[PDB]
């Protein structure tokens, strides 16, 4: 019902860059939005609940903010172990989808 | 922190029932919805349906909305998947999860924290 | 299992929801919409309570001798003068927030209610417990269509009226 | 006795006796706050706000 | 400490107690160094009080 | 349109009004009674919160030299002390006074509207969009008494029941 997409679809940078990814929303969703990274063949996890905090057990280094129909994810220092894909959920109204998705690549 | 264990078949014929059990351990069936998250082979997530409490409140997904119902049991403190009409879209891996994140006292809809490790099933014959 | 009746304790879902009885199914269900509303409004009114304050390095602590007598009594007062205010002016505060909180809470159950009733006007029996008891059958996608906001008078009308005319 | 000397400024000291000298003297920094406490309890390497 | 042992080592009266303590309540930056030499400065005085 | 939909900007007359739609002619309106008793009210808010600040000659800046380091600290820890008790509180009224300020608007409108249900019973349909259509066909001069709120129903009744039984 509400539609996502995601920008950019693929990028890629070094060790200790700064990083943006901006999912995009068809309708207003207010704040509500969660952040996912998924390791190949893991088991995804939560990073950023409401698009503006940090669930525990979460690196400081990453960071979340935006309202409307446009949003940003920042990071501030990318290690090795950030190099997987992300995603990006809306959460006011069902079907609940997910964004199409965002991998990270060295160089 | 809870521990979530999934079994599965691991193959499955065209059209009949499919039933996946998924298992925790270190929680109980209260205050925290439970649902079920597929993905297909290299495409995104999707939401299959969820239960919450002990049997009380269904949400299950427009599309498969027939297909899927959700069964629980606290006694035996499992939660399953019943799908019927199975079709080789289907070949997924399913991921079983906890609704364990809440603002302000309410359930927060649909954000995940703790999944499975994942049970893989494929459509063929 | 009304409003007026009390709480529910099976949904957790939302704080505002809806219980559907059918022949398919039965069970809980939450409005998403109405409850993230109320959620984003307190979230914003309690930060807002707790953010507008800004405090500065300031030290309490003074020292005075016996020939500083004015002095002493003079930090006293102030000190004295600065907790009483913020005393009075945070407990009257929270106490009137507690009290719209409530209220705004109460409103949001009576805004739910009115509008359920002016969608089904006279499609339903209502109890008068919070309860719309259906004349029509209808399936999980009618009130599903009634959570939706998109329920039609003219469909169920005439089953509606024979129903009606059998009680 | 004590004073407080900017810089650029000069003490003079002028005794015939009954003068304790000063051997030591201690060049500060000004703070503006943070006046003293009195306690008892143990010292934490945290910080507090 | 509430009551200090060790306040002062000779009986006397401390001008401006309040005013030091208020002034050295914060000092960013503090050292510690010879105004005068111990000995050198006074040739004609004991310094050995 | 609606209310519920938005609000229009053709009418510049009043905060509140009426949109008559007719076959001889169609305009906006504006009910005078209720926006003027409006204003009056929050001219007195908006001036009482600025009047009731009282102010003497004051002095703020004050001197002091090294040797009264305690006043002056005294004196920026007092002065600090209004600065913050003042920006607080003020935040804060400004803050609840926002939110009563336009749910005195809401309210007012909500009361408007039931007021034409009243008046008008079950000789119109709800729309829903805020909308009241009329079954019977209603000139000039009854929109102007439902305004009035002289609209008088037994007039119109066996009309509107008519047009009952034909829809
Ligand atoms: C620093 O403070 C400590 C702790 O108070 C002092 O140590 C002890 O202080 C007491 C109190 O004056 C001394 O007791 C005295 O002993 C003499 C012995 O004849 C007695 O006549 C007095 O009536 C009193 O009871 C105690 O001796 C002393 N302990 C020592 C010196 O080992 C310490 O003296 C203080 N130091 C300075 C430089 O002020
Ligand atoms: C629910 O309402 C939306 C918007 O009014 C509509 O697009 C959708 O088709 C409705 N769903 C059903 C099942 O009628
Ligand atoms: C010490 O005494 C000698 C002899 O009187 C004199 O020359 C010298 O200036 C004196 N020094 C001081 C510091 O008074
Ligand atoms: C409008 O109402 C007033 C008071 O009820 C009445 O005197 C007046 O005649 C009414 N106007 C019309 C056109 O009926």
């Amino acid at each position: 019902d509400i539609q996502m997409t995601q920008s950019p679809s693929s990028l890629s940078a070094s060790v200790g860059d700064t990083v943006t990814i901006t999912c995009r929303a068809s309708q207003s969703i207010s704040s509500w939005l969660a952040w996912y990274q998924q390791k190949p063949g893991k088991a995804p996890n939560l990073l950023i609940y409401r698009a503006s905090t940090l669930q525990s057990g979460v690196p400081s280094r990453f960071s979340g903010s935006g309202s409307g129909t446009d949003f940003t994810l920042t990071i501030s220092s990318l290690q090795s172990e950030d190099f997987a894909t992300y995603f990006c959920q809306q959460s006011t109204s069902s079907p609940f989808t997910f964004g199409p998705g965002t991998k990270l690549d060295i160089k | 922190q809870v521990q979530l264990q999934e079994s599965g078949p691991g193959l499955v014929k065209p059209s009949e029932i499919l039933s996946l059990t998924c298992a925790v351990s270190g929680g109980s069936f209260s205050s925290y919805c439970w649902g079920w998250i597929r993905q297909p082979p290299g495409k995104g997530l999707e939401w299959i349906g969820s239960i919450c409490g002990s049997g009380g409140s269904n949400y299950l997904n427009p599309s498969l909305k027939s297909r899927v119902t959700l069964s629980v049991d606290t006694s035996k403190n499992q939660f399953s998947l019943i799908l019927n009409s199975v079709t080789a879209a289907d070949t997924a891996v399913y991921y079983c999860a906890r609704e364990g994140i809440t603002i302000f006292g309410v359930v927060i809809p649909r954000v995940l924290d703790s999944w499975g490790q994942g049970a893989v099933v494929t459509v063929s014959s | 299992a009304g409003f007026i009746e009390g709480g529910w304790t099976g949904m957790v879902d939302g704080w505002y929801g809806y219980h559907h009885q059918n022949e398919q199914g039965s069970g809980y269900a939450a409005d998403q919409k109405s409850t993230q509303n109320a959620i984003n409004c307190i979230t914003n009114k309690v930060n807002s309570v707790i953010e507008k304050m800004n405090t500065q390095f300031t030290a309490v602590g003074k020292e005075f001798n016996k020939l500083e007598r004015r002095m002493e009594n003079l930090n006293k007062k102030v000190d004295d003068g600065f907790i009483d205010i913020w005393t009075y002016n945070a407990e009257l505060l929270v106490l009137l927030e507690n009290e719209r909180t409530l209220d705004f809470h109460d409103s949001n159950v009576k805004n739910l209610y009115e509008k359920v009733k002016s969608q089904l006007k006279n499609n339903a029996k209502e109890i008068g417990n919070g309860c719309f008891e259906f004349y029509h059958k209808c399936n999980d996608e009618c009130m599903e269509s009634v959570k939706n906001g998109t329920y039609d008078y003219p469909k169920y009308s005439e089953e509606s009226k024979l129903n009606r005319e059998k009680i | 006795y004590w004073t407080l000397l900017e810089p650029g400024d000069t003490i003079i000291f002028e005794a015939n006796g009954n003068l304790i000298a000063p051997r030591y003297a201690f060049a500060l920094s000004r703070g503006f706050g943070s006046g003293i406490i009195n306690s008892n309890a143990p010292m934490d390497e945290c910080d507090a706000k | 400490k509430p009551n200090p042992e060790n306040g002062t080592c000779y009986p006397g009266h401390f001008a401006d107690y309040e005013e030091l303590r208020e002034q050295l309540s914060s000092v960013s930056s503090f050292e510690r160094f010879e105004i005068f030499p111990k000995e050198s400065s006074w040739p004609n005085h004991t310094t050995t009080g």
